[PDB]
RNA sequence: CUGGGUUUGACAUGCACAGGACGCCGGCAGAGAUGUCGGUUCCCUUGUGGCCUGUGUGCAGGUGGUGCAUGGCUGUCGUCAGCUCGUGUCGUGAGAUGUUGGGUUAAGUCCCGCAACGAGCGCAACCCUUGUCUCAUGUUGCCAGCACGUUAUGGUGGGGACUCGUGAGAGACUGCCGGGGUCAACUCGGAGGAAGGUGGGGAUGACGUCAAGUCAUCAUGCCCCUUAUGUCCAGGGCUUCACACAUGCUACAAUGGCCGGUACAAAGGGCUGCGAUGCCGUGAGGUGGAGCGAAUCCUUUCAAAGCCGGUCUCAGUUCGGAUCGGGGUCUGCAACUCGACCCCGUGAAGUCGGAGUCGCUAGUAAUCGCAGAUCAGCAACGCUGCGGUGAAUACGUUCCCG
């Protein structure tokens, strides 16, 4: 049984520092990974307006991208899973465990 | 409408978020917890100058960092100021919040706690030319500061013609990307009005 | 008859 | 805007989940099989009966400090006004200017 | 219109009005304010003095108009010409 | 065996060269059940005609994405990849065809104010 | 072209008849960018035409677009301070534009029940030299002629 | 707007007197606000704290006035190349010079001259996206070579090969060649290359101008209201219509209408949301709920123009769909004023539009569809994006505008 890693983050380089970071601790505790497949990363754009008042025609564009990870073990002995829950991350990087 | 913000001109390139956390279901609630902060904060402490917030969640526990130029003035010996904040910030349905208070390193080189002095000698009695010229002066001072420009506008002197004047020194390259331009601005609060202070320090690039 | 036609709708 | 109405609002809010949580949405499962006898069990009269600001047809999505009715974005709760002075001066996690 | 399955729409004060006012078999000049009541077969005879936005102006149901709404009969809007 | 891209705005194509007949393969249809149009079939063969080549290589070619006409135009960007990855010493001939050359026309991205890329609305002076 | 000349684009030759001319015909009649179907209008053409005749359609509606071009065309001339029409002499490129513009908007104005056919009927008359396309011809080298004398400038 | 209520107020915080209730839960009256009735009643700990009551009292509260008192934010000249300063020199002085002259450039870009020598903000570059390649990379993404498949397909075991996704890097620098050039800037042509001369498109908007816009996002000086210009509620209005102006959509048809078959996209969204198979309707839709926080599931497997076939035969028509009659669906407390959509019927003007005027130089105009935000529903033909098909023309600056 394997279980699935997922890491979603604003910023691509804590999410590639906490990548490279699970898989130095999983591969310290002799583990099988698949490594840090990437994914596509997802892009929300809003566009306002400029003035508080009229002045529709000059507008403002603002994206939010989220960049997506995928980490796959395998063997999961219960020391790599117990190293898993005792990891300490950037708050900007959550990892969902499934 | 002129010149866009500096910071956010150099968000994702030289500058960073103030608030750091990832949410999306409750990215709503957590700006709202966040913005209520912020106003708490600037309400509650105009003394040392607040030249900061920072703001770190992680599922219950909340880390808030701020940086002021006075940290001893913000802080309790006893704690008095710390239980005053820590007890208002659980109030603030912010659940385990927990400070971490600093203080900045050179004062006269950071832009917000420097318009902040400008606006309080406006705000009394001082010439604008005066407050400026002392501004340009300590700041040019420090090691680092490689330009700063100072600009205010309203009613100044309490006249009834609102005028706008700066001086600058040095280099302050606003369209260069990677130049890092620290931005200040807040305004002065007098009985004729409201004058608002700009202030630009260009203290080398980031590469 | 209107009426009718209300029986017919709903009754 | 107006403090008196950013106040009424939020009551309204607080009226929702106490009455559209189960009241205002029992009388809706009933009216919707032709087979429940809706006619004479007056579903539809018992929700008249209820106050209107029980309905969330009656709320408003106003911005969450500013009170800003229109203009507003649902990810943030926020006016496009305060958006884009709060995005500028870097407070939204993962927002940023826009070029492609 | 509205659907078919949730039967007509009427308010529950001048419901109860009605049923009160056709018991004892006279019929009052009824003074409401829910232009959007429709009209059932049980106010054939009834007056109503319908809201206008200023007053009440007084309607008297007949067999024609039954399923329209009371507030087809108090035009809100008063034009002149110009 | 060997394998190549071809691209023109939004399409992407894979072709597989072999040296077959003059058999045409996309996507299991052929190149008459495929690309009905004359103009696009022209398209297609011209580094072929250049080249002589014609009728001496079986093609499986992959599509995907925009339309006939940019499928055509990365198949035929395609064709000539493959060709100079066959016969190296046929590039003058392929490339002063300009059959070497990525087209970097893309879709001019719409601009706020304007109802398109360059339209720009109506504007009444009275 | 306030800084100099644009680049010109080169047109493909056409597949199925191999002359740069039906090409240009093609772009003359195209709407909307639907190639395909001002492509099939084209091709009926000269299917046509070669029915009616029995020779090659390219050779024909070479005649046409030779009975048609003009030579000498009249612009306004603002001169010291007063404008006349000036006969001007019209470079070929600007000569073969015109003549095919003439072809396909005076077909647009036939009254053939298809666009086919009406084309079909005005290159055939134009190859005969009956046309209106031929008659718009007569009457620009008309008003070119009756301006001589502006010629000078 | 009409009417019905209320005043330390709809909402805060402080000073006082009385308290154990505030608060809910149901009944009735009322259009509702609200009023009344029936049931439930604080934890501290002896000083009183949290709740409110009234009585109050400071006070709250104004989308009330003045953008000619203001801050902030924004438009505009204009992404135009310009706007200044220190020292020196000239002048009684306002001022001048630099910044002018020759050449050159997209550019106050650069070179040569020069009573000027330098500097700053602008220009350019640094940032994003896009076009080529290399390394890394295999899931939910590819499938070339192998096996299992049943038609239903990468569907399934498997595999990095080719796409693709996302990290790092290379690559365009007049780098090279030939010719003009002051042997200087710069310029023309050629080779190589995916790309050649700021490659394409973005973001970025100098000093200022126009007392430009905004006291209705916000904040704010002063003035004003305060039993009301605050505040609660129902109904109405913002949708009124003899007209005028402006931006759009649909047409006036055969380069077309209708019917049947059939092929190719990108981007984006989804938890009390997307919602499939199936079943019931003719159709909006109804029932039902698989699977999906989603490169996986749903938006159908995604399109329309396109291609093929049939029919219509130049008519106010098989064009055009307005208006109107009847019947329904859905959302919502509720579609009368005043929603969208569906079905049957109805079938107006309109025959390519005067004077005049607008946009656009290439993946552009024209045309075709798709998506998103706001949002219970929608007035969306609007706005912001995405891809499909894809032209003509530029002789040249005399005239119009800046």
């Amino acid at each position: 049984q394997k279980i699935r890693i997922r890491l979603k983050a604003y910023d691509h380089e804590a999410i590639d520092a906490s990548a490279r970071k699970i898989v130095e601790t999983v591969t310290r505790t002799g583990a099988s990974v698949v490594g840090p497949v990437p994914l596509p990363t997802e892009k929300n754009v809003y566009c306002v307006i400029r003035s508080p008042h009229k002045y529709k025609d000059s507008r403002e564009h603002f994206e939010m991208r989220t960049h997506k990870r995928l980490i796959d073990i395998l063997d999961p002995t219960p020391k790599t899973v117990d190293a898993l829950m005792r990891i300490d991350l950037p708050a900007s990087v959550d990892v969902n465990i499934q | 409408g002129q010149k866009i913000n500096p910071h956010g001109f150099r968000l994702g390139i030289t500058t960073e978020w103030k608030s750091r956390w990832y949410a999306d279901k409750q990215y709503k609630d957590y700006v709202k917890e966040d913005v209520a902060i912020r106003k708490l904060l600037a309400t509650g402490l105009e003394r040392a100058g607040i030249a900061d917030v920072e703001i770190e969640r992680t599922r219950d526990r909340v880390r808030v960092d701020i940086h002021t130029a006075r940290p001893g003035i913000v802080i309790g010996r006893r704690g008095t100021e710390a239980d005053r904040i820590r007890a208002d910030l659980e109030k603030l349905t912010g659940k385990q919040v927990q400070l971490n208070i600093l203080e900045v390193k050179n004062p006269e080189s950071q832009a917000q706690l420097v318009a902040q002095g400008v606006a309080e000698q406006l705000s009394n009695r001082v010439a604008f030319r005066r407050a400026m010229r002392k501004a340009i002066q300590s700041a040019m001072r420090q090691p680092n500061v490689k330009g700063i420009r100072v600009q205010c506008s309203g009613r100044l002197g309490g006249a009834e013609m609102s005028r706008s004047e700066f001086y600058r020194e040095g280099r302050v390259p606003l369209h260069t990307l990677r130049a890092d331009i620290d931005y200040g601005l807040y305004e002065a609060k007098t009985t004729f009005g409201r004058i608002g202070v700009k202030v630009w320090i260009y203290k080398g690039d980031i590469v | 008859g209107r009426v009718a036609r209300f029986e017919k709708r709903y009754g | 805007a107006k403090k008196s109405k950013i106040v009424k609002n939020e009551q309204r809010r607080e009226l929702v989940q106490r009455y559209a949580e189960r009241r205002a949405e029992l009388k809706r499962t009933i009216r919707d099989p032709a087979s429940s006898p809706e006619r004479r069990a007056a579903a539809v009269s018992a929700l008249q009966r209820l106050p209107r600001d029980s309905s969330p047809v009656r709320l408003r999505n106003r911005d969450v400090v500013d009170g800003r009715p229109r203009g507003h974005l649902r990810k943030f709760g926020l006016s496009r006004v305060r958006v884009r002075e709060m995005a500028h001066r870097g407070e939204l996690p993962g927002v940023r200017k826009a070029s492609w | 219109p509205r659907s078919l399955k949730k039967g007509p729409f009427v308010d529950d004060h001048l419901l109860k009005k009605v049923d009160v006012q056709n018991e004892k078999n006279t019929k009052q000049v009824i003074k409401t304010w829910s232009r959007r009541s429709t009209i059932i077969p049980d106010f054939i005879g009834h007056t109503f003095a319908v809201h206008d936005g200023r007053k009440h102006v007084p309607v008297f149901v007949t067999e024609a108009m039954v399923g329209h709404k009371l507030g087809e009969f108090a035009p809100t809007r008063t034009f002149k010409g110009h | 065996p060997i394998q190549t891209v071809g691209r023109r705005k939004e399409a992407v194509v894979r072709v597989r060269l072999v040296p077959g007949t003059g058999q045409f393969n996309l996507d299991g249809r052929t190149l008459e059940n495929y690309f009905p149009n004359k103009v696009h079939q022209q398209l297609i063969k011209a580094p072929l005609v250049t080249v002589d080549r014609v009728d001496q290589f079986d093609i499986y070619a992959h599509l995907d994405g925009g339309g006939p006409s940019g499928q055509a135009g990365a198949l035929r960007l395609a064709i000539a990849r493959a060709l100079i990855l066959v016969q190296p010493e046929d590039r003058p001939a392929l490339k002063k065809a300009g059959f070497l050359t990525r087209d970097p026309r893309a879709i001019e991205r719409k601009k706020y104010g304007l109802k398109k890329a360059r339209k720009a609305p109506q504007y009444s002076k009275r | 072209p306030r800084k100099g000349p644009a680049p010109k684009r080169p047109l493909v030759n056409d597949p199925v008849y191999g002359s740069q001319l039906v090409t240009q015909l093609v772009n003359k009649v195209l709407l909307e960018g639907k190639k395909s179907l001002a492509e099939r209008i084209v091709y009926g053409a000269l299917e046509q035409a070669r029915e009616k005749t029995g020779t090659d359609p390219v050779v024909t509606l070479k005649r046409a677009l030779d009975n048609v071009k003009p030579a000498l065309e009249v612009r306004s001339r603002r001169v010291g301070g007063a404008t006349y029409q000036v006969p001007v002499e019209v470079r070929p490129d600007r000569s073969t534009t015109l003549a095919l513009r003439w072809l396909v908007n005076f077909s647009r104005q036939r009254r053939e029940k298809t666009m086919v056919e009406r084309l079909a009927n005005e290159i055939l008359d134009a190859s005969n030299g009956l046309g209106a396309s031929v008659k718009r011809r007569e009457d620009t080298h008309k008003m070119a002629e009756a301006n001589r004398a502006f010629a000078h400038y």
